[PDB]
């Protein structure tokens, strides 16, 4: 059962999530309109391709961790 | 054919390892390793097909992947072998690993940029091409996102686990493989990726040459586990959906099985590896 969608500006960047070469994913995240690959683990935690080894509780937390990782840099599409 | 602790390499060995890595990068061969790893990282899932990690085949897959990379290095300089980083022993930013004559040190604070060593962006010799974060320079934040590397006592606690792996054969598993991988428990391999930071914390983690030394030590720990548990072996052993069973072939090679990779001594030995006691 999918997490809720979200939309906010986090550290100056627009992060969005929504239920929907890489897995068939039930949830999409975007950083300034560029899709960020994210993945859910069996225990319900989430990761993203820019923070793959450090599970966080929700897709929004993964989007925020991606903005933190990027330090302002644009994301490239997968 | 001997894999040595990084801390013990001679100046000549460090130089030749570095120069072979830089030549694989220059010729374009290096980045395809980065790309293969990212494809499995992004595709492996806990409830679907899973081969390169979060699964029993995490260990044999990385063993073969590292063999492919070591063979490419040897195609450039046949004297070079993969060194390993015992992050339980060499656990500070002061380790010789991180010196400018080997891998260079941590990233500066502003932008995580590695400023020294042969892989610093300023050299012009280490462009980050296969990437998600759009920046093109090597980044690290040693000890940034997590305080400490695993200790010998914590590694020993994982080595003590008798079952190789357990149903459901994924990130929720109990058993040796998942505790070494780190998704459950005190956390060994995942924590090391987090501790280095920069590209090592991402799905394009072979962008950092320390990737190979980390995984060579993870591979050594599998060998130590086998010595501690000569009675325990790879599982599952047949007919498991979405998981590579013992005698099933593995992507992307398709021509090798976990069974063909359990015994490392067919391909290399270690500078030191205890006998079962
Ligand atoms: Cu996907
Ligand atoms: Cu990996
Ligand atoms: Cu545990
Ligand atoms: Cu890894
Ligand atoms: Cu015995």
């Amino acid at each position: 059962a999918a997490p809720e969608s979200f939309d906010e500006v986090y550290k100056g960047r627009r992060i969005q999530g929504r239920p929907a070469h890489e897995h068939g994913g039930g949830y999409e995240v975007f950083v300034d309109g560029v899709q960020l690959h994210v993945m859910r683990n069996a225990d319900g935690s989430w990761i993203s391709v820019v923070s793959h080894y450090d599970p966080v509780p929700t897709p929004r937390a993964a989007a925020r961790a991606a903005v933190d990782e990027l330090q302002g840099a644009p994301l490239l599409p997968f | 054919t001997v894999r040595k602790n990084q801390a013990t390499l001679t100046a000549d060995e460090k130089r030749r390892f570095v120069a072979a890595v830089l030549e694989l990068k220059r010729s374009g061969r290096y980045d395809e390793f980065v790309r293969t790893h990212n494809e499995f990282i992004m595709s492996d899932t806990d409830s679907g097909e899973r081969t390169g990690h979060r699964s029993p085949s995490f260990l044999p897959w990385h063993r073969r992947f590292l063999l492919d990379f070591e063979q490419a290095l040897q195609s450039v300089d046949s004297s070079v072998t993969l060194p390993y980083w015992d992050w339980s022993a060499d656990r500070t930013v002061r380790a010789s690993l991180w010196a400018p004559d080997f891998l260079g040190g941590t990233g500066r604070s502003t932008d995580g940029r590695v400023m020294d060593g042969p892989f610093a962006a300023s050299t012009g010799n280490w462009p980050i091409n296969v990437r998600v974060d759009s920046r093109t320079y090597l980044r690290r934040s040693l000890g940034g996102s997590v305080a400490e590397l695993p200790t010998r006592a914590e590694v020993e606690s994982v080595l003590a686990i008798s079952a190789y792996d357990l149903p459901p054969y994924n990130s929720a598993s109990e058993g040796f493989r998942n505790h070494l991988e780190g998704w459950r428990g005190v956390n060994l391999h995942n924590r090391v990726h987090v501790w280095v930071g920069g590209q090592m914390a991402t799905g394009v983690s072979p962008n950092d040459p320390v990737f190979w030394l980390h995984h060579a030590y993870v591979d050594k720990l599998w060998a130590e586990w086998q010595r501690r548990h000569p009675d325990s072996a790879y599982v599952p052993t047949g007919g498991t959906p979405d998981v590579v069973d013992l005698n099933e072939t593995m992507k992307p090679w398709n021509t090798v099985r976990p069974a063909d990779l359990l015994d490392h001594t067919a391909y290399y030995t270690f500078d030191a590896l205890e006998h079962h006691h």
